[PDB]
Parts: C-alpha cells; structure tokens; sequence
C-alpha cells in the first residue's frame, strides 16, 4: 500500500476539472489580430452549400430524422408532419427579391434539422443520396477523399455556419422570436458548441434572454385562460427544461449567466409539477449537478446528499424500465439508451466519490462494476444496426472521465483487475465513431501521456525529506494545472485591449517530461 | 432460462430468473444466459445468501420509506436459527448483503448483532474500557480514582 | 464472546446502520450505592423503583456506561451524522454544573456529558477539517423536565458564558419558568425549531388566531424568520378557536402533527412558503374539500361521475387501499387541464404529505398526479382508508 | 411613451444582400479633412461624457490616421 | 469578445440612440454584461502587489462598471 494515498486522491478532483471538463472543451484561445474578420464575399461558400441540396434530396433526408431520430427534436416543435408544410413553403419561394422576419426565421430552423440529421446519419446511407465529385471541384484540403475520410465532419460544419448565416440576414437581435431558441436546442444535439465555445457559449446567453422576456412564471394552465394560450404554455414548459439541460452542459468560467435555478431534489425557484418525459430527463442532470458542484469547492460534501442521491438514483432506474420498448420503432429504442446511459453515468460518479472522500468498502469493486455496464451499453448497440447510437455527444463526456480515472489510478495503486479492465477500455477508444474528429484524437494523446508516466514513477526512487513525500511526478502534474488556468483567465487580456502594454537534479527530469509531452496544443 | 452468477472463488451457481428479484443489482444488469461476477463475496458465504430468499421469496417485506416500521419489525424465529452460525461469519454475510443490495437480508443479520451490545454483562464494560486506548495515560488514569471514592 | 476491536473494523457504512438499529438504549434497562449514589439520580429513576435489581444493575451500569468506547464512536458517527441517529441531545441542570444529557425511549437518563468533555471527543477527533467547530446546533434546550427554580439559575449560567448561542431549539410545555426564556430567543441567533405540547400554550405563542401582542409574553419579531419548523404533539384539536394559520411564520416550511384526535384541512392555513406535512399517530383527518369542485367543472352526476374513473407503483404497491385515476378518454384534454388546475388550487405550494396510523377519513382522498408519480405520497399503516384518487 | 417599441415580422422586410450599401455610402461621404474638425469638437465641448468611459482621445488621434491607411488595404 | 464592445456602447448610451430602439439596445446591454462579467473583477481597487499598470488598468475599469451599473437602472 501507501501511506498518502488518500491525500493523493483529493487532488484528482482538481485534475479531473480543470484537464479534462475546462481544458479539453470548454477552452479555445484565438489571436484576434491575426485571425481575419469575416467580409462581403466570405459568404460565398456558404452559398455554395445553399444550391448543393435538391428538390429530392432534402425530403429523404427528413424521412431519416421522423424514423429513427425521434427523442432529440423533441426540444423543437414534437410533430414533424407539420415541419413538412414549412419545407415546402420554404422552397414555395426561391426567387422572390422580397423577405420577411417571420419568413426568414422559418428557413434558418429548416436548416438547423438538416444540420443535426445528416451528422446522425450513418455513412453508408449518405453515400447514395449525395454525389462527392462536384463538391470538391470548388475547393477542399484534400484533392481526393472520400465519405469515410473526415469528409462528413466538414460537410455538417459548414451546414451550421449556413444556418447561423440566416439568422445574421434576419437581425435576430432587432425582432426577438421563440424560434431563435428552437433552432438553437437543435444545434445542441450535435457536436457544433464544442467547436467554437466561445460563440455557443455567448449565442445561449441570447435564448437565455430571449426566454425570459415571455415572464412566464408557471406553465400550468389556470382555469382563466385561453383554450388557445393553455396549449402554448404547456408546450413553452417543455423548451425550459431542454434548454436548462443544455445550459448546465456549458457551464464554465466564459459563462457567468446561467439558468438553472432550481432547487435541487431536497428531503427557491419552480419544481416539482409536472413529470413530462423532457422533465425527466432533466431530473437526471439536476441529480449530476449535486455531484459535480463540489469538484472546484474543497470542502467534502456531505454524507447525506451522497446517500439521498443514491436512494434517488434507484427509483429511476424503475421509470425508465417501465417504459415499453418497440423493436420495430427505433424511436423508443433510442430513447431507451439515452435514459440507461445517463442513469449508469451518474452512479459510477456517486461511488467515485464515496472512494475518494470516506473510503467504504466495496467502493472500489462498484467503480469497476459500473464502468463495466457502460462499455456494455457502447458494445451491445455496436452489434446490431445501432451504429448512430454512440454519434451522442454524452458518451464522450462519460468515456473521458472513466479512461482517466482509471489510468491515474492505475499509476499509482497496481491491481490485476483495475489492469484488465485497462485494455478493454483503450480498445473502445478506437472504435469509437470518426465523427468527432479533433476531439477523439485529443483523448489518445491524454491517456498514453499518463500511460508511461507510471513509468518515469517506479524508475526514480522515491525521496523523503520531511513529512510530506516529495517525487518530480507530482511537480509536473500541478504545472500540468498552472498551464490551462493562465490560458483560461481573462484578466490579462484586459491589459491587450486597454491600454498599450503587452497581455501577461530534479529540474532536469522534469524539463525532460514537459519537452517530449506538450499537452498545449487546445488552441489549434 | 436462468439466471447464472459466478462467486469470487469461481464457482457458478444457477438459481433462477425469480431469486434474482430480492437482489437490486441484478436488475441493472438485465437492462436488455447472462452471468454476473462477485469477487467479494466468496462461495460458501454466497450459498447462504441463495438459500435465504428462496424462504422469503413469498413474504412481502415493508417499504424501505417506512423508518419505524422496519425499525420495530421484531426478528423472524426461523431467521434466528439461520443466522446465527459464527461472530465472524455475521460479519461476512452482512457485507455480502450490502454487494448484492439485499436489504431485507442486511435488515434481518444487523438485529442479530445489534442484539448483542444488549448481551453483554456490566462485567464486561471493565475490561473493554482500555483495549482501545482511546484515553491519554494521564487521562485512563485520571478516571480511575474518581470511582473507588464512589465504590 | 464479543469484542469491540473486530466490530471498529467494520466499515463505517456497515457500522452506521447497526448503531441505527441499536436506537441508542445501551444500558438497555427496563446498598452503599443506593444510599449515596441513587439519591443523585433519584429523580430520573423514580419510576423503576418497583424493582430493586433494575437499579442496582443499572447502578453497576452507571459507573462506567458514561466511559465507554463503544458508545464514545456512537456519537463520534452521530456528529458525522448531523446527530439524527438517535435523538434531541439537550441541556439539563443537575450536580451544579449543567451537563449534557442524553433519553432513550423510556425517558430515563443514560449517559451525561459536560461541555469540556463532550467537545474533547466528538468533535476534534471527528472534524478532519476546519468546516466550523463551533456550530454544534444538535444540542437544545429543555423546560418541561427542569423546576422554575433551575430554569433561571441555569439561563444565568448561559447568560454569562457562550451556550446559548450553541442551542438548536427549545422545547415548551402564567408559568413564571416559560416566562422567563421568553427574553432570551433573541440572543439565541443559532435557533430554527420551536416545539410545543398542550393545548393551552399553543394559542398563546404559535396559534395566531385570537392572537393579542403581548410583548414579553409572546415570541418577538425577530425570532419569528428564524423558525422554519414547527412541531406539534398531544393535543385533542388543532383547530380550538375555529381557524388556524402560519402566515405570519413566513419562513416555515415542514410542519409535523402528532397524537391529535381531530384534524380538519380545510380550517388550517398555511403560509407562502409551506412545502412539507407530516402526520403520525392522528386519529381524525379531514381532507381538503376538493371533489365538488370538480363536479361542478365536470357538470356530471356523482353516480355518473363513479363510472368515469378507471382502475411504476408495482414498486411501491399497498394493500391497504386501491389506486384509481380519472379516465382520459371521455374528459377533453382542455377540460382535463382545467382539472389538474383545481387540485392544485388547495395545493398551493405543497410538496411532501405523509399519511401514518390514521384511523378514518371523513372524505375522498385527491392527490395530484405530479406529487403522486414521485413516490411523496406516503400512505402508510392506513388499513382503514378504503380508495385514494389521482388526478 | 419611450421602452416601447410595437413591430409585426410579416410586414417588416428582413436585410438582405446588396441592401446594406447604404451603410457604405456614408462613410464615403465623409471625408479624411471633414473628420479631423469632428475629433477637435469633442476636446473641450463633449467633456465629462466620453472620458468616463474611453478616457481622452489623444491616443484616438493616431487610430484615426490608421483608419485612413487601413481602408486601401484589403485584408482586414 | 474584447473589451472595445462595452466601450463603443457607452457612447451610444450618450445621445437618444437607446430610446429609439429599445429592443436592440436592451440585446446589446446583455452582451455588455456578458463580456464584462468574464473578467471576473471583485474588488476594481488598486492593488500594489501587482502589475503598476495591472493596477492602473484595474483603475480604468472601475469608471467603465459604475457606468454599466448607472446604464442598467436607466433602461430597466
């Protein structure tokens, strides 16, 4: 064993949400002087991508997003029947001069579904409805490439720039809509925030906004009003809670305005109302929140609202069971592995924190236990035509925490079963779908620097001069820290933007580390 | 068919689809023949748990909101008899029952050691008062003499 | 036989719920010493004075049942527990120098502490960090089992020392002894329950109905916001002058009513922050009246209305009572709201209802389907309560 | 009377391209001597006003002489 | 995000150009904000530990948050 094994395992909180939750994603650094402001003619490649589609192509593409990608435009308009009118008067008028804001805020939300279908959807399907040739002929980094090749990460990007290209003409910011917020939930689904922080976190602050000036306190009817108005207020209930799910997932130092208020699962905001299927699924992240609020705060949490939670997290693992399941709709089946994967998550992070903090038995068994089941769920919808199950953003966030983990625990404490688990889990890695392109080449680079770090650790002998161990792995895992949260803080910038100053033995085996391992490379 | 788990030692042991219900693990596994691991518990220690909810499989246990309730339950005459086997042996069964998330199970082996903080005879407080240690020297000692002026 | 070092390895999961179970009664009870030691706790054991081995088995207890390690880690996972494993440790007087004591079930005295002492244990081998020393708020303050003539002798000693900025609650029930405490809540900023029991003191201070402001005789301004939980026991009416309110407890939040004979709903008035109600060991309640409302919205007969209704609970499932839910075939989906929108008319801000040892309800039980799907509705021990409806 | 503000989306024509010249157009309008008399107003008539937030406009001169010089250039 | 953004609307807060739209202003207000807050400043005074023109520059920007602060009653 170790004597400062316990004392070594509070500091991976830090780690855990400063490398992995801030510096992974929610970080991006770019020169304002040397990156070129967008100008008149820039557009023209969207442009290009605004005559691609045909008359035939886009309506099999919304054939694909009714059939099988049901439980994610929930947080959009529910029937897609009624979507089909606004396609058609969409291409109603083409070469009419004359727009009208109400007209033009219709087209960008039509574009948005286009944009989170075609990422969902499998390669093989595109391949047919879509020619490759005359895309490239205008421009592209790779003279010949063909779909499996990264080509379908570029495609989705440059269909969410064009629809954010709308919203610029309509001057979303002079005539606030409720379908500025819509199109933007549809957005969320794909990997589009994680690309530019900076802008998702700043367009949330605007839906943020736009959501409040309804003053819409509570969204139960009232025997007063309007048969008309009850239905809106009932379906306005369902936008708050989608898009308060979306806001927690982007929280972080850039933002400071955040909506979720609510009082979280107790024994002063509005809860406990309504138990909607969109609700649900936010009770689930309201039960993460409690959770992951203590990473930064270095008290310990209590010992209640580590077992309330686990009381709680039993009786939802009975609603979602309940649930009927259709083979034949894969609506209810996908909604089915949303709810298992969120619900499997959450307890691999409650008994994470049992082990970290009390050190009660069987904790770690139960951490080996549950991050078994999630492989299982990522493995099972892999074998049988569930290819697009794992394109969710969520299952990054999950496979992230669990490969570091275990890696950093593995280099300090040796065990057969925690080693085992180890390959099993690195295989998943390169499975994984190529749809997230930077992101899931980043995760290799993380997990293999920590994998012959335990390797510089059993080959210098550790020194003690006092009561606390010192070893040169532990120096350079806190710089690994001091590195992102300089890049994180804006208070030098101040300085570039006011004013005309400038923006603010054992050595030689850590220089050795930080010159072969460079892990600064989230700006690119 | 059945359902199959595996012990620590690595013995299989099949009971069926119906006793698996007592325990809530197993339920978050068959979210979707299949086999479950228990490196913890071991085989001899498992068998008993097998064989204790085949005779509960009928009983309706109380709602775990309940706090009094399960709280008041007196202890079953024939748990009584199951139970009691060895001082450490309780010990290994009740952590086996925590694994599996055998509440009834866990409720039923607590009374029994609960029970026996009861048993002890004031005799037995004498002695037990300074294997622990818990006491500064001075301070065992400081309590020693206030209690022949009350003898 | 049995030793305390296996049990301490246990872990402290394991360990919480067999102390759980224990109820805290360690001494378990049911010459020289009698002549000079008795004397001291005659008070407390008067009632077992039937039989003379009890005492002097619990007299061999006392001497040591106070230093015990066993019970030492009790209360060491009783703090690490906010002390809600056992109950209520209070304040009392006795020997002139105002320890710490601790009642079992029975209402008789086990383990005594003073403040020094007690601080020495539970608390610095406890604490492995530096999350506030001092707010010790489990313990309280006790009048009913402590003379007039100790009550002011024991305030001046919290007057000129720091206890009484440590006391959690107080507990109540022309009495010169009451009147005395009435000028010391102020200082207590550390305050957030008040417990009464009779029926008379409940009018005078919570009741505030026929309220008359009497200064010096009744709760002040300042204390009134930092009350959020109100506890009631043995009483035969809540409801004595006819209406009874909180409003002017406006922080109150769980109210809990034990050992009343009658209660009605439709009488008590509950403030704007008013979340959770909790009832044990009623003997009458009267349900909100909430079925004609919907009659009249629904323009049906009541004997038409009996063939509307329509027999994730399998988790939860009694057999006590039978879940029926109104049909939503033959009401409208805009006259469905409108119905959901009435229930929650008489549920302004409730969130948690408890239902325990009730013996009759003079009326259809009606429970909203949000409060009812989230398993908050405890219905429990009720054999005499026939149908629940969900709506 | 002055935070209201009532519009209806049909009626009202979204920008569009080509439609924003006349943004271009008066900036052309103004000239590199027409600005300079602007700038020399604002010393001591606009005072109290734009120090609380921009401070002086001594540095703005040398902005304003870059401004001229970046508008030939096309990159930006 | 850059700090000219808070700066250039506070000029416009100047003259009557708020009360002529008050729903474009009340949109850019929230974007002020929003990029004032990610500095992330407790305390505007200054502090001789660090930087002297960290310091001054902290200065400067306590006048740029009372006029957000006075802006934000004037357009509630």
């Amino acid at each position: 064993s170790k004597e400062y094994l316990p004392d070594l395992l509070l500091f991976w909180q830090n780690y855990e949400y400063w490398i992995t939750n801030i510096g992974l994603y929610k970080t991006k650094q770019r020169d304002l002087t040397r990156t070129p402001a967008n100008l008149d003619t820039d557009t023209e490649e969207c442009m290009f991508w605004m005559n691609y589609l045909q008359k035939d192509q886009s309506f099999q593409l919304m054939n694909f997003a009714m059939e099988n990608l049901g439980a994610l435009y929930f947080g959009s308009i529910g029937d897609i029947s009624e979507l089909y009118l606004r396609v058609e008067q969409y291409w109603d008028r083409r070469a009419d001069k004359n727009h009208s804001v109400d007209g033009k805020y219709w087209d960008a939300l039509i574009w948005s579904v286009f944009t989170m279908c075609i990422y969902y959807m499998p390669v093989e399907k595109l391949a047919e409805i879509f020619s490759v040739y005359p895309l490239h002929e205008y421009l592209g980094s790779n003279k010949r490439l063909n779909w499996e090749d990264g080509m379908q990460l570029v495609m989705c990007q440059n269909f969410a720039r064009c629809s954010l290209f709308q919203l610029k003409q309509c001057d979303f910011m002079a005539h606030p809509d409720i379908r500025l917020v819509q199109a933007y939930l549809i957005l969320a689904t794909t990997t589009f925030p994680y690309d530019e922080p900076l802008l998702a976190n700043s367009l949330l602050t605007q839906c943020i906004h736009t959501f409040k000036n309804f003053h819409v306190d509570d969204f139960r009817p009232l025997l007063n009003d309007d048969p008309v108005e009850s239905i809106a207020k009932v379906t306005l209930g369902r936008i708050f809670y989608r898009l308060c799910g979306c806001d927690y997932l982007q929280s972080g130092p850039r933002k400071p305005i955040a909506l979720h208020t609510e009082v979280s699962s107790l024994l002063v905001d509005v809860y406990r109302e309504e138990n909607s299927t969109e609700v649900l699924y936010w009770k689930i992240i309201s039960l993460d929140r409690d959770l992951d609020q203590y990473l930064n705060k270095s008290s310990k949490p209590p010992l209640k609202t580590l077992d309330a939670i686990r009381r709680e997290l039993d009786i939802f693992q009975y609603k979602v069971d309940s649930l009927e399941e259709d083979f034949r709709s894969n609506n209810s089946r996908f909604q089915k592995f949303i709810a298992l994967f969120q619900i499997s998550t959450v307890s691999w992070k409650l008994f994470k924190m049992y082990l970290i903090y009390y050190d009660t038995a069987d904790s770690l068994l139960k951490v080996i236990h549950y991050s078994k089941v999630i492989i299982s769920l990522i493995v099972n919808n892999f074998h049988a035509k569930s290819e697009f199950f794992n394109r969710h953003p969520m299952v990054m966030q999950t496979i992230t925490r669990v490969v570091s983990f275990i890696s950093f625990y593995q280099i300090f404490v040796e065990s057969a079963a925690v080693k085992q688990l180890l390959v099993d889990l690195t295989e998943l890695t390169a499975n994984l779908p190529t749809i997230f392109g930077s992101k899931l080449d980043k995760l290799v680079y993380l997990t293999e620097r920590l994998s012959k770090l335990k390797l510089l650790w059993d080959k210098v002998q550790l020194l003690d001069s006092g009561d606390s161990f010192y070893h040169p792995v532990f120096k350079i895992l806190q710089n690994d820290i001091k590195i992102i949260e300089l890049k994180n803080d804006e208070m030098f910038s101040l300085i570039k933007g006011l004013g005309s100053l400038v923006p603010l033995d054992f050595r030689t085996i850590v220089e050795e580390f930080q010159s072969e391992y460079n892990i600064s490379d989230i700006l690119s | 068919s059945n359902v199959v788990l595996v012990s620590g030692e690595g013995e299989r042991f099949t009971v069926d689809k119906k006793i698996a219900e007592r325990s809530l693990l197993l339920k978050n596994y068959l979210n979707d023949e299949i086999v479950m691991p228990v490196p913890n518990v071991r085989s001899s220690v498992l068998q008993k748990v097998i064989e204790w909810a085949e005779h509960h499989r009928d009983s309706n246990f109380p709602d775990e909101d309940d706090d009094d309730s399960r709280k008041s339950a007196p202890v079953d005459s024939w748990d009584r008899e199951f139970l009691k086997v060895d001082q450490e042996m309780l010990y290994e069964i009740i952590l086996a029952a925590n694994y599996l998330n055998i509440k009834p199970l866990l409720d039923a082996g607590c009374k029994v050691v609960a029970e026996m903080i009861r048993g002890r005879s004031p005799e037995e407080i004498r002695r037990t008062f300074n294997i622990v240690n818990d006491f500064t020297p001075e301070e065992e000692a400081a309590i020693r003499r206030e209690n022949e002026w009350a003898e | 036989s049995f030793n305390p070092v296996r049990f301490l390895e246990l872990p402290i999961d394991i360990r919480k719920e067999v102390y759980f179970h224990l109820d805290g009664n360690f001494c378990g009870a049911h010459k020289k010493l009698l002549r000079y030691m008795y004397p001291v706790f005659a008070t407390y054991l008067n009632i077992f004075e039937y039989s003379p081995q009890l005492i002097e088995k619990w007299l061999e207890y006392a001497f040591w049942l106070r230093y015990d390690c066993l019970v030492l880690d009790c209360f060491k996972v009783n703090h690490l527990y906010d002390g809600t494993l056992i109950d209520a440790l209070e304040w009392t007087y006795l020997d002139n120098e105002l320890r710490l004591a601790y009642f079992n079930k029975a209402s008789m005295l086990e383990v005594w502490y003073t403040f020094k002492e007690y601080k020495k244990w539970v608390i610095d081998s406890v604490a492995f960090d530096e999350l506030d020393l001092l707010n010790v708020s489990n313990i309280q303050f006790n009048i009913d089992n402590l003379t007039p003539q100790l009550v002011d002798k024991c305030l001046s000693i919290l007057e000129q020392k720091d206890l009484f900025a440590t006391i959690g609650e107080v507990q109540f029930g022309t009495s010169i002894s009451v009147i005395r405490t009435i000028r010391s809540m102020e200082s207590m900023k550390s305050l957030r329950k008040i417990t009464v029991r009779g029926e008379k003191l409940y009018e005078l201070l919570i009741n505030f109905h026929g309220f008359r402001d009497n200064p010096g005789k009744t709760i002040s301004y300042i204390v009134k916001r930092r009350i959020n939980e109100i506890r009631l026991s043995r009483m035969n009416q809540i409801s004595r002058t006819g209406l009874a309110d909180f409003t002017r407890w406006d922080n109150l939040q769980k109210l809990v009513l034990s050992r009343v004979a009658y209660i009605d709903l439709n009488s008590i008035v509950f403030p704007k922050n008013f979340k959770s109600l909790t009832m044990k060991r009623v003997s009458k309640i009267k349900w909100w009246n909430i079925e004609e409302n919907i009659l009249k919205e629904l323009k049906v007969d009541k004997r038409t209305f009996k063939s509307l209704y329509i027999k994730f609970t399998k988790f939860f499932n009694l057999r006590h009572t039978r879940i029926k839910e109104l049909d939503k075939s033959e009401i409208n989906q805009i006259t469905y709201l409108r119905c959901q929108a009435i229930v929650w008319l008489s549920f302004r801000t409730l969130n948690h209802i408890k239902l325990q040892n009730v013996s009759e309800v003079f009326n259809n039980i009606i429970v909203p389907r949000a409060l009812f799907d989230s398993k908050r509705v405890e219905i429990y021990r009720c054999e005499k309560i026939s149908q629940v409806l969900v709506i």
